[PDB]
């Protein structure tokens, strides 16, 4: 082979993120997101699915990591409410359903040290 | 069958919704004349594009039996421990 497992390319919509240092990719609870079935439907009206227009990488704001800083949190889907046509569909529709690819980016040279936990907590009251 | 045979049952479920598409037909399924004394049989698929849904709901607490068959208080009557000279030593209810 010529492959390495440190390089990865995720293309979704018209947006591609590349990364040349990573360690695998965690699929939450072993299950890959997919559309609602007709055995689990409750709503009777025909769903809209905007596909490519609403699936794509939205870069949210970036905070600076400092020596004293204690940590940060964001709440989803609430955070995405101003992001393009996702925001619009969410604004004009009573019900919504979607999964998400969370990709946290950071980098430093060899003469830095430090370690951050990146965790997705469902239902954090 | 017999309503005194309680181990014999039946099963039915609530109707499903079949998917429909847009039309530009010459048939009106939501126009009717109330005067007739006929209740319209419109279903959501007649005026919207609906998806296919399967219902497994079952009407089962709206059966006449299940509705009426719970023990209700109809009356309470009072009586003391007495002698024959008392007229409250027994009591009766029509």
């Amino acid at each position: 082979c010529g492959y390495s497992d440190r390089v990865r390319s995720i293309t979704l919509g018209n947006s591609t993120i590349t990364t040349q240092e990573c360690a695998n990719v965690v699929v939450g609870y072993g299950e890959w997101p997919e559309y609602l079935s007709d055995n689990e439907a409750t709503a009777e009206d025909q769903p809209t699915q905007p596909d490519v227009a609403t699936c794509r990488f939205y870069t949210l704001d970036s905070v600076q990591w400092e020596n004293g800083s204690p940590g940060w949190w964001w709440k989803f889907p609430d955070a995405l409410r101003d992001m393009g046509l996702f925001g619009q569909n969410m604004y004009y529709h009573y019900l919504g359903r979607a999964g998400y690819t969370i990709h946290v980016q950071c980098n430093a040279s060899k003469f830095h040290q430090g370690c951050i936990l990146v965790v997705c907590v469902p239902e954090a009251e | 069958g017999d309503v005194q045979n309680a181990v014999e049952g039946a099963m039915v479920r609530v109707a499903d919704t079949v998917q429909t598409s847009a039309t530009n037909s010459e048939r009106v399924p939501n126009l009717t004349a109330v005067e007739t004394g006929h209740t319209s049989q419109a279903v959501p698929g007649d005026t919207m594009q609906t998806r296919h849904v399967i219902n497994n709901h079952v009407r089962s607490e709206s059966t006449i039996e299940n509705f009426l068959a719970r023990s209700a208080c109809v009356f309470y009557l009072e009586y003391k421990t007495g002698t024959k000279e008392d007229s409250n030593s027994f009591n009766n209810w029509v």
